[PDB]
């Protein structure tokens, strides 16, 4: 490790058994240059800029994710069948920007530790669930090599909101509340 | 795309340089050289990114701006008479890149320093022409058959002489090229 | 270099389906497909690695291919056509990748597509004595042989003699030659020279042979025609010295 | 709860000085150990855990895959700053800096990079948040107090918002 | 000009 300038991961490669699944992400300084879609073949970069000016081939990520699944196997037995435990990952809930009533803001659900990268997130508006205006990033790598991942939902600000998280790690489902 | 000569010329023992073009080389690709005897499948001769590089088989010589190189081999014997590939390949590999293309003959021939062209007929053990003792740089009708310059058996030690053979079943065997 | 391939040599009727196999080096994980033609050069076809395919090029739909789990693969070749007569390769990679390591290639198949099997036919070998001149100008010896009307050209040309494989003097040519060049089905011609020093030919115990390898049919082959059976076949000629 | 054996594979670049200094780490990582690693620093392969030896043994036993790793210094890191230097590390984003009692906090929102100085105009009784993280390559950062004026790297004239 | 990519070693059987 170091504590440089820029600090960048050009290939957070991950490959687990359960699923099976699998993810390929290109970071700089701690934030998502792109993911690849692994069953649509398919490079989804995370800024209009990096989408105008940036390209990759999906195919280097197909091809490392094959070497993963080969690697895993032989670290499997090497270990003597050793699995992965549950973190209990923290949950927080803020707004892009300061409230203003009638005003379209972004609620931000930051789920940190999360181990293994399997998790359920999602949104509610007051006791039922949101379908649409809900967008998240990919696990974000973190140099304890576990993960954190936000999802996102637009929203305007009226006269409550919860954070639904369900992992492995947890006993009951974690509901984190928000209101204005 | 890479670019080659299409056949080249070199005596045994001597020094071999083989040159290759490829303008558009990338900061991720590497250069890749094989060769493939007559007969035989391919096999891999050496590769690189930069600078020089030299294996147990060959030298291989990239220029300072990456644009060209050139496959060296230090001494040249009939065994290295074959056809060479020069490839570029992302480092990390991948469809665009495994292909070959058309690659380059190498001819290695003995160093004839005297020739003595002469043509011969033979008896049938019907009869054959031979053309022999013929200099390198000289290349070689309905019912006549006239063979190309052969290739010497590369496991050959002695009487390394290239020959042509101009048959028919009809003439003249002084009249034939 | 460890990779095996079968079968060498393959003749088949248009129309038909053949499925090349190959084993790659013991210590290996990826198999790659090429196809090599007269007009295309080292072609690469399709790639598996630990199982799984990695890499497809110019594949047509009329083939396929597979890598199962003891790591061979083998090619499937459907409705063959004239043009689809080449020579296949299958190649070795420790690895997943090529672009920083080497590929270790087999043998490959020798496939002619032929428009009928009534076309395969062995060569005729003939052996030509050196002559008076070239004996008196150079002190040198020629024999020749030639090797004739033939279909295909999977054809190996070996001399002899004394019952041991020589090398030295030995100068063949490059390709086998078309014999009506107009045809497509054409038979062809091919020559070999040995050159051996005068007192060696003039030794009347000598005992020179040009051996002539061919590759024909197999014994499950249906075979209607009026002549001999072209199966695979070692045809020769031989001659001795003189003083 | 399901069973789960994950791997990971974390092919890092770390750039100090522009590139005036560049270095590489590749770590192979079961679960959440990390057990072998390439470090350019080192130049060869080595065991982070007793889970590692057989692994790094055998990739330094083959020079093709000690010499690959090596050269994505030039065809990983180089190479792929060249294209930060044009996109990401352009980026200057113009925060927004407002004032709003709970204290009278100066929540500083939305700004690309990191490097930011919040002060208020000039005594010291203050609180800060971490530097929080959007995950969409803007920064949040919410100064507590008991005229604030914040400074950016991709503003000109500092920013000076009073009371 | 595209993206470079780190590759990981293959683990040996
Ligand atoms: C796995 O089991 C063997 C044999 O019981 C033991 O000696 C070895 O230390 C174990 N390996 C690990 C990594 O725990
Ligand atoms: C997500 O929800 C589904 C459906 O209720 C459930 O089967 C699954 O176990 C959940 N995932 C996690 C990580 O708890």
């Amino acid at each position: 490790d170091i504590v440089a300038d820029h600090v960048a991961s050009y290939g957070v490669n991950l490959y687990q058994s359960y699923g099976p699944s699998g993810q390929y992400s290109h970071e700089f300084d701690g934030d998502e240059e792109f993911y690849v879609d692994l069953e649509r073949k398919e490079t989804v970069w995370q800024l209009p800029l990096f989408r105008r000016f940036r390209r990759f081939d999906p195919q280097f990520a197909l091809t490392n994710i094959a070497v993963l699944k080969h690697n895993l196997n032989i670290v499997i037995k090497r270990s003597n069948s050793t699995a992965a435990t549950n973190e209990v990952p923290e949950v927080t809930v803020f707004s892009k920007s300061p409230v203003t009533l009638g005003q379209p803001n972004t609620l931000i659900c930051l789920v940190d530790n999360i181990f293994p990268p399997v998790v359920n997130i999602t949104w509610l508006s007051n006791g039922h669930s949101v379908t649409e205006g809900v967008s998240e990033t990919s696990f974000l790598s973190k140099s304890d090599h576990s993960f954190f991942k936000i999802s996102y939902l637009t929203f305007l600000p009226s006269a409550i909101y919860d954070c639904k998280v369900e992992h492995w790690g947890l006993d009951e489902p974690l509901l984190k509340h928000w209101e204005p | 795309k890479t670019t080659q000569p299409n056949s080249m010329e070199s005596n045994e023992e001597e020094p071999v340089h083989l040159p290759c073009n490829h303008s558009t080389i990338s900061g991720t690709d590497y250069i890749h050289w094989y060769r493939q005897l007559p007969s035989q499948g391919p096999e891999y001769v050496i590769h690189g990114l930069t600078s020089n590089v030299n294996n147990r088989m060959a030298s291989l010589a990239i220029a300072e701006d990456r644009k060209s190189s050139t496959l060296i081999l230090h001494r040249a014997t009939l065994r290295d008479a074959a056809v060479y590939y020069c490839i570029l390949r992302d480092g990390r590999g991948g469809a665009d890149g495994l292909t070959f293309g058309k690659g380059t003959h190498l001819i290695i021939q003995p160093y004839i320093q005297n020739p003595d062209p002469a043509v011969y007929q033979l008896r049938d053990s019907k009869s054959v022409c031979l053309f022999t003792d013929f200099d390198s740089q000289t290349n070689v009708d309905s019912d006549v058959y006239i063979t190309d310059k052969c290739v010497l058996d590369m496991r050959s030690m002695d009487f390394k002489s290239n020959s042509a053979v101009a048959w028919s079943n009809k003439f003249a065997c002084a009249n034939a090229f | 270099s460890g990779v095996t391939q079968t079968p060498k040599h393959l003749i088949t009727a248009t129309g038909q389906r053949v499925t090349l196999r190959c084993s790659p080096r013991s210590g290996d994980l990826s198999v790659y497909w090429y196809q090599q033609s007269l007009d295309q050069g080292l072609q690469f076809l399709i790639q598996y690695y630990n199982g799984e395919e990695r890499a497809k090029g110019n594949i047509l739909e009329r083939f396929s291919a597979q890598q199962f789990p003891d790591l061979h693969s083998e090619l499937n070749l459907s409705s063959l056509e004239l043009g689809d007569s080449a020579l296949y390769f299958c190649a070795s990679s420790v690895a997943v990748s090529a672009g920083t390591y080497e590929q270790y290639f087999g043998p490959g198949t020798r496939l002619t597509v032929t428009e009928d099997l009534k076309n395969v036919f062995p060569p005729e070998v003939a052996v030509f004595e050196p002559s008076e001149a070239e004996i008196s100008h150079t002190q040198k010896a020629t024999l020749v042989c030639l090797a004739t009307g033939f279909y295909p050209d999977h054809v190996e040309l070996s001399w002899w003699v004394n019952g041991k494989e020589v090398h030295s003097g030995v100068c063949t040519d490059p390709q086998p030659l078309k014999e009506q060049p107009a045809l497509n089905d054409s038979r062809y011609a091919l020559s070999s020279r040995l050159r051996v020093s005068a007192t060696f030919w003039q030794n009347p115990r000598n005992h020179f042979r040009c051996q002539v390898q061919f590759y024909g049919l197999s014994e499950n082959d249906e075979w209607t025609q009026d002549r001999a059976k072209p199966v695979t076949q070692i045809v020769s000629a031989e001659a001795w010295g003189r003083a | 709860s399901p069973e789960d054996f994950v791997y990971q594979f974390k092919g890092m670049c770390y750039f100090t000085n522009g590139t005036e200094r560049v270095r590489l780490v590749t770590r192979y990582i079961y679960n959440r150990e990390e057990y072998a690693r390439f470090d350019s620093d080192v130049g060869v392969y080595r065991a982070v855990t007793p889970l590692g030896p057989p692994a790094a043994e055998y990739w330094n036993s083959q020079k093709e895959v000690l010499e690959r790793t090596r050269a994505e210094l030039d065809t990983v890191c180089r190479h792929n700053y060249q294209l930060e230097l044009r996109t990401t590390l352009q980026r200057r984003v113009e925060p927004t800096v407002t004032i709003s009692p709970s204290l009278l906090v100066c929540s500083v929102t939305d700004f690309y990079p990191a490097q930011i100085k919040v002060r208020w105009f000039e005594t010291t009784g203050v609180v800060s948040t971490p530097l929080i993280r959007n995950g969409d390559w803007t920064f949040q950062i919410l100064v507590m107090l008991e005229t604030c004026h914040v400074e950016h790297p991709s503003l000109q004239n500092p920013i000076i918002v009073e009371w | 000009s595209g993206e470079g990519s780190f590759q990981p070693s293959q683990e040996n059987p």
